[PDB]
């Protein structure tokens, strides 16, 4: 399954076909979109995003607790899409 | 089109001053992104402590520049005091023969760096898009090709030192120095535009306003001595000598690097290629020519592909050599035959060759703290020793009078420091990077997890029936950047998840061979499931004295995976 | 310094061990066996759509593309019995049969061998299928090209009986004689020319008659061209050496290359000259890094003159000067044609050579009911040979009913297009080729219609899934060469003739963005081409610099 992943970035809205077994950041990269990251293994907040709609599987992450997950936060480096999903990126500083 | 954010930052900075200068003195505990990128060039890194879950706690790591790993007595004393006074109580010896000092608060940063500069030290260029610390043989041998390797490394460091004066302007308000005059041959080589290398009118004759596309790493050694892990560097320089031991020239390798990134197969570790030979008088000209070739041609669009290794992978060694030869102004000669590489730890009690001794202090992970630290400083201060850091994160106590051997040996043993004979051989050749809690790139533990792993390796050896004098090179990193050069290990663990490693095999005791990735996402808890069959099969079928590394390359991953899956 | 494959060949006892044991163990075989089984014409594959499901592809040897009736029938049945229900015609006039389970492999190969066929040397570090004009013309130079190709195939067939030992438990005397003469030989070995180590890599030869470039000659290690004589009587051969398509992304020391004119030899000399060329590659030519092993690199390094002098040592005399040849024309041999002896032949257009589901059934029914021999073309098509004039109508009727169309009813884009199999079974593929080409051709047709280009106009389109170049994309007017999961490098500058090397125009063009490149390119072609000028000739005359300006301005 490949899903439509909408990324709302400060430079503009970009649309990508991310397969279900590919991390969101890893496809962005393949398509030459510049997204933030550092650890790339789900244990920090550099790549943090907010799910506007649709859903992701991010069980591989370990930084965000559940209140934050319920609040729609997502770590783009360690998230596979599970539907067409719309994600605001570059949202780290909305925390730390 | 196509230039990275870091390029624009360098461009706007007026040779690495702005806006670092104003950010340094703002009230906040951190500094802005531009300043974060710039402060690297002055040898400091803003970090945050990832053990503290709820909130960014900022601090600054500081890294020194110590060509050959040489550390003057005055500097050791100052760094030792700074670590306790303004840091977290430790000094960290590195795989490039440097110190790092973690945990400095922004408000104390200028005090710390100034103290370094006033105490025969520097942090200039310890990070940034420039020449990193230049490696040389750490041992204070009086042997000619060793001394000449060391001098050459120093000259190269000086050649490739930033000239803008920005450093002194920020940290020391511009003063001083005192320091040695730089050797005139270095100045001459640096100046010298007879082949179009330079920006004649610039405060940076070699680096220009943009500096390099990325960090750049050089290692110098004498034929046979691979303590420096030469094949890993942008440039490897090897002193060649005649039959009598008199240096005549240098062989040169180009285009190594460890750095890669998981699931980006266009990134990879690479071994440097033999480039050719130059007469000794030519060295700085050849080196500058190599650096200028990277300066002009390395990728500045995407930093992942900026290292010289990619340019050489893409161009091939022959086209690269011809390009370097434009800036060198003449032809490289053919690369001369070299003896086989040998690793040397330089540990234990040894002779300099002039009547004085040296003692190589084994330090796990280069982490010098609590007591070991106190005792080392007492020895170094009492006997006024210069010291030297090794590329295996160890410390050499240099210039020891023979009369002092016993009291030093007593003081070290009392502090719980050990002679090589009392260390597990796995520890002696093991390395790990700092990783967590202060590395922002770490995906798991390295330094904080390696010692328990080594003991579990020892327990696998014992179970299998392998003798306790046997060993394998183990190197662990918390991510695939490869700071402990894991891709050269006989057994490399490379973090790929919060509690998992990618296992790499095929390095050799010599570091003459590139490992390959054997398995991904091996959970910390499962390590024995892989290692036991591997080492059983090594014990069962190795040839006499055959290393685990050579055994791996002879037997092949296909047969090793079969053995691991059957288990 | 020698590659892992050299050591494998060395330890194998002329390609038997450990293949022999592995064959009879698990659904797969070990790395050594994987390398060795190639020399016997089979490849272990896994299905990348799926989680390692192993199977074996097999590839035949058919000099000139000629296929006896008995073999066609056996292959057709084997495909359904033990394969995936398809036969794959290839760009070297060969069959491939995909999806065979290891436990059936010996049954399949044994059946091929017992049915006037062979897979020996279809892969491996040795002489690959020898190309020749596929059409069963009775014309002298065509027949002689065909005979010569067969002779060369036989000459360069492995002589160790390893093949027959594993799987099953005529030859013109000129060939045996040429093979046995001392350059060149290892007099005391089971392999007089190949030795224990075989070649440094695969080796590819194409033979043709002057003017006919169906075989894409310039692409081969050796290209052989029959020269005649005003009456049409063959007198000798022009030879080219050192072509190849294979390269790797971001490794600029790898590249495609056009074979150089080497010289001319009298007809009686041909097998000696060829063996001399092969031996030169055998002896020189890199065994350290496979990648720089093909003969093209040796010739690039040495230059053609030093290479010629070397070959002349093993030939025992001087090549004569390369004789002038006529221009080069591509010939598809499709449609209804005369053999020249009273009988007809019919060239069946097959998209990508993929013969399956009904087209397959109907082809077999025709071939079986009229007892036809057939021939495979280098454009992945099938020729029905030796047809009686009386059979033309029922054959035409049967083919049309099956959905197999005459050239006039096929989009001209399809008629010259090729794609490699790529995904799901190729382990090197980076993207689709065969499974993505047909929608691409339709999109190209829609760009042509939008721009106002007539539907009889066309361009050679060749697509591969990776840069190895199995559909010879680097000779295309329009080549797409996979460089990412959903992206292609676009190559331009090949000609309808295949006389010209394309160059890389753009990298990483996403599948979705193809029109963004093609529309301005073809608008400018329509707007400024000379009368009847092909897209290829137009590309070379106008130059990349102007074409990029036009693409960017759009
Ligand atoms: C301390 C030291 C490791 C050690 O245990 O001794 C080190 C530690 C870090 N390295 Fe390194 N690297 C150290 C030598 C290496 C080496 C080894 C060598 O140079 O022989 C390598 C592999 C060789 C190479 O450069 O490829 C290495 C490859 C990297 C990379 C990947 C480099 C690349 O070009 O891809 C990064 C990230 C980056 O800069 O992109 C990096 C970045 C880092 C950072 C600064 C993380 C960051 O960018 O913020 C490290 C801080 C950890 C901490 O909290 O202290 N470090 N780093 C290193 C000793 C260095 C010195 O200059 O004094
Ligand atoms: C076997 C493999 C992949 C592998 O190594 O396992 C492959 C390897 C390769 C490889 C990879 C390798 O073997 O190193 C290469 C690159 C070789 C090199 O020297 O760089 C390659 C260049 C070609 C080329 C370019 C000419 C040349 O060799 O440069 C040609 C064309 C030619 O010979 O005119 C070619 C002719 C086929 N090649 Fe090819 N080729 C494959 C298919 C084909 C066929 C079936 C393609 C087709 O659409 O018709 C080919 C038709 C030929 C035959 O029966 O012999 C293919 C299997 C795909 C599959 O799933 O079946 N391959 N194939
Ligand atoms: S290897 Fe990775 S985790 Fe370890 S110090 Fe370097 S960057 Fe950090
Ligand atoms: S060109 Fe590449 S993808 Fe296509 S069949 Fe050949 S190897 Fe596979
Ligand atoms: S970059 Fe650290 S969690 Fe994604
Ligand atoms: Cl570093
Ligand atoms: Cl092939
Ligand atoms: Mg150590
Ligand atoms: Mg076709």
């Amino acid at each position: 399954a490949t899903y439509n992943v909408k990324l709302i970035t400060p430079e503009g809205e970009v649309e990508l076909q991310v397969p279900d077994d590919v991390y969101i950041l890893d496809q962005a990269e393949e398509d030459g979109i510049d997204l933030p990251y550092s650890c790339r293994a789900g244990s920090c907040s550099s790549c943090a995003g907010k799910v506007v709609s649709g859903s992701v599987d991010q069980s591989d992450q370990s930084y965000l607790d559940d209140g934050q997950i319920a609040d729609g936060w997502v770590l783009t480096c360690h998230a596979y899409p599970t539907s067409d999903v719309v994600i605001e990126t570059h949202k780290e500083e909305e925390l730390t | 089109v196509k230039r990275s954010k870091v390029e624009i930052i360098k461009e706007k900075s007026n040779f690495l001053r702005y806006p670092l200068n104003e950010e340094l003195v703002s009230e906040a505990p951190n500094i802005n992104e531009s300043a974060v990128q710039l402060i690297k060039f002055h040898g400091s890194y803003q970090q945050t402590d990832r053990d503290v879950r709820g909130q960014k706690n900022y601090s600054f790591m500081l890294r020194t520049k110590n060509p050959c790993g040489k550390v003057p007595n005055q500097l050791y004393l100052a760094m030792d005091t700074l670590a306790d006074e303004f840091g977290i109580g430790t000094l960290r010896l590195t795989t490039r023969q440097t110190f790092q000092l973690h945990g400095v608060l922004k408000k104390n940063l200028k005090t710390v760096l100034s103290t370094v500069i006033k105490n025969m030290g520097s942090t200039l260029g310890a990070c940034g898009d420039l020449n990193r610390n230049v490696l040389a043989p750490a041992a204070p041998y009086v042997k000619k090709d060793i001394l000449f390797a060391q001098q050459t490394a120093e000259n190269i460091a000086a050649l490739l030192t930033p000239q803008s004066g920005a450093y002194y302007d920020l940290w020391v308000d511009g003063e001083k120095i005192m320091s040695a005059e730089e050797p005139p041959e270095v100045t001459k080589a640096r100046n010298d535009n007879s082949h179009g290398t330079n920006f004649p009118d610039s405060p940076e004759p070699i680096y220009g306003t943009q500096y390099l596309p990325r960090k750049f790493k050089v290692a110098v050694t004498a034929a046979g001595d691979n303590s420096v892990d030469i094949l890993t560097n942008d440039i490897g320089v090897v002193v060649v000598s005649d039959d009598a031991g008199e240096p005549i020239g240098f062989n040169i390798y180009v285009g190594g690097g460890m750095g890669r990134t998981h699931r980006v197969e266009t990134t990879f570790p690479r071994l440097a290629d033999p480039l050719g030979y130059v007469p000794k008088e030519d060295i700085l000209y050849a080196i500058k020519a190599i650096v200028v070739t990277q300066r002009e041609n390395g990728r500045r669009d995407d930093r992942k592909y900026s290292r010289m290794k990619y340019m050489i992978d893409r161009w091939g060694i022959d086209r690269f050599r011809a390009e370097v030869e434009k800036y060198y102004g003449k032809k490289f000669e053919s690369f001369r035959p070299l003896p086989e590489w040998q690793f040397n730890s330089y540990l234990g009690w040894q002779e300099q060759g002039d009547g004085k001794l040296f003692y190589g202090v084994h330090v796990d992970n280069g982490r010098v703290g609590g007591q070991a630290k106190k005792t080392l400083r007492e020895i170094i201060e009492k006997y006024n020793l210069d010291v030297s850091i090794t590329p295996n994160q160890n410390l050499i106590l240099c210039g020891i009078d023979q009369a002092w051997r016993e009291p030093i040996t007593t003081a070290l043993a009392q502090a719980g420091l050990l002679e090589p004979k009392d260390v597990d051989p796995l520890n002696l050749t093991a390395m790990a990077c700092p990783a967590l809690p202060l590395c922002p790139l770490a995906q798991t533990e390295a330094e904080r997890g390696i010692l328990p792993i080594l003991k579990r390796i020892r327990a696998v050896f014992n179970k299998v029936g392998i003798k306790d004098s046997e060993s394998v090179v183990v190197r662990i990193t918390g991510c695939p950047n490869g700071c402990a050069r894991p891709y050269m290990a006989e057994l490399g663990f490379v973090g790929d998840g919060p509690k998992s490693y990618q296992i790499w095999l095929g390095g050799t005791p010599n570091q003459s061979t590139l490992a390959e990735s054997f398995m991904d996402k091996v959970k910390l808890d499962d390590i024995e499931k892989v290692l036991e069959p591997l080492f059983t099969y090594w014990n069962g079928t190795r040839q006499e004295g055959e290393s685990f590394g050579s055994f791996t390359n002879r037997t092949g991953f296909d047969k090793l995976k079969e053995v691991v899956n059957k288990w």
